[PDB]
Order: C-alpha cells, then sequence, then structure tokens
C-alpha cells in the first residue's frame, strides 16, 4: 500500500484476524498511509488491543513506531490520560 | 465465545481464570496488563480476557470491549468501601456501544469470607435490577473453592 488514502475499513478487518502476520501487515499499512499523510484514527481500538503487554517484539515495535509520528492525533482507542495506551503496559 | 473479565483490583479475576484453566489456585501478582486464556466447558471454548483492575490498566479496558460476547464483572464481596466505585465503573461500562449487546455476568466473589455481602445485597448496590436492555445474572462465587464458577460458565453459554 504505496499510498492509498481510502482503505481504513479493510485495515480494521486485517488488524485482528487471529493471524499475527495479518495484524503486523495491517499496522504496517497504517504507518505507510500516515507517513505519506492519510487517514488513520478509525482503527485505533483494534490496533491497540492485540499488542499491548507482550514481549513479542515485532508487533510491539510496530506499535512503538506509530507512537512518534501521530500519537497525539489518534484518540478512538487511546483517548487522553497520563498512562495512555501508548504507555501503561509498555512499562 | 469471547469473554471480557474485569473488576477492581483484588476482586479475584486472575484467581478465577486460572482456577478455571488449571483447576489450581495460583499465587497471583497484580496484573499490569491482561491474561488471556481459553477454557473448555461443555463443548464451548471460552476465550477469557482477564484485564487488570488497578487504575492505570482500568483506563485501558475500552480496547478490549470490541467483539465481546459476554462480560464477567468480578466484585470482592468483602470490600464495602469500594462497592460504590465498582458500581460507578460498571454503570458507564453499560453505556459503552461496543458492549451494547454483551451478556452481563456479575460474580460476587470471596463469598467464603464471614462478612462477605450477599449476592442480593450486591445486586442492590450495583443497580443490576435496572438493566433492561440485555441479559444479566448474578452468581455467588468462591474462586478458591471453585464454587459458582461453572454455574457462571453455564449461564453465559445460554446467552
Amino acid at each position: 500500500m504505496d499510498s492509498e488514502p481510502p482503505s481504513e475499513i479493510s485495515l480494521k478487518n486485517d488488524l485482528e484476524k487471529g493471524d499475527v502476520k495479518s495484524k503486523t501487515e495491517a499496522l504496517k499499512k497504517v504507518i505507510i498511509m500516515i507517513l505519506n499523510g492519510e487517514k488513520l484514527p478509525g482503527l485505533l481500538m483494534t490496533i491497540i488491543r492485540f499488542v499491548l503487554p507482550l514481549q513479542d517484539h515485532t508487533i510491539k515495535k510496530l506499535l512503538l513506531v506509530f507512537w512518534e509520528i501521530v500519537p497525539k492525533t489518534t484518540p478512538d482507542g487511546r483517548l487522553l490520560h497520563e498512562m495512555i495506551l501508548v504507555c501503561d503496559a509498555y512499562r | 465465545m469471547r469473554i471480557l473479565m474485569v473488576g477492581l483490583d483484588g476482586a479475584g479475576k486472575t484467581t478465577v481464570l486460572y482456577k478455571l484453566k488449571l483447576g489450581e489456585v495460583i499465587t497471583t501478582i497484580p496484573t499490569i496488563g491482561f491474561n488471556v486464556e481459553t477454557v473448555q466447558y461443555k463443548n464451548i471454548s471460552f476465550t477469557v480476557w482477564d484485564v487488570g483492575g488497578q487504575d492505570r490498566i482500568r483506563s485501558l479496558w475500552r480496547h478490549y470491549y470490541r467483539n465481546t460476547e459476554g462480560v464477567i464483572f468480578v466484585v470482592d464481596s468483602n470490600d464495602r468501601s469500594r462497592i460504590g466505585e465498582a458500581r460507578e465503573v460498571m454503570q458507564r461500562m453499560l453505556n459503552e456501544d461496543e458492549l451494547r449487546n454483551a451478556a452481563w455476568l456479575v460474580f460476587a466473589n470471596k463469598q467464603d469470607l464471614p462478612e462477605a455481602m450477599s449476592a442480593a445485597e450486591i445486586t442492590e448496590k450495583l443497580g443490576l435490577h435496572s438493566i433492561r436492555n440485555r441479559p444479566w445474572f448474578i452468581q455467588a462465587t468462591c474462586a478458591t473453592s471453585g464454587e459458582g464458577l461453572y454455574e457462571g460458565l453455564e449461564w453465559l453459554s445460554n446467552s
């Protein structure tokens, strides 16, 4: 997904699927559309839900990636708190 | 079947989960995070998300709401100071659109303790009678003995 700004409905579906690869790919697809500068908050609860505690680095690294380029803007699955869904289980 | 089990810290959520999964009473630590496990009961495989109840984590439950078929809300029946707080958490949880049709099962837990509030008492304090929009049930439990646990899984499976 080079740059496709309407694809956020499919990404939500792909983000949790019971297959780790699909989830990684989805979250990756979100990153590439934001970096170009395209739509991203719809997904947030889905994105945040699988990855949170785990020591399994790749999804964690992917989520960690998305928190330095848009964390502030996206708020469906995060909202505003001191120990946000950016860092609460990332302790 | 997808299940979300929450409640305040120390209610007994992880004790419940691992009693169900291992038939064992484990020595818990506060859960900073979740535990997720699959349990077989009578041809149903329940995937239970036990999400820690301390404040930081409490702020995160909303990410586990979506796709939830049923909600286990664990209450420490012996703690009277925090029952109002439980009531407050649970009431706005009931207002959550992703939790809209999910089956609501309250566990009044630590029923084994001498001064534990009764399930009826808890039902009045949590305002359970006022839920008309979906299925609810309250069950007295003791997670250490295992009492009431499978009666819960039973009720849940009949959603």
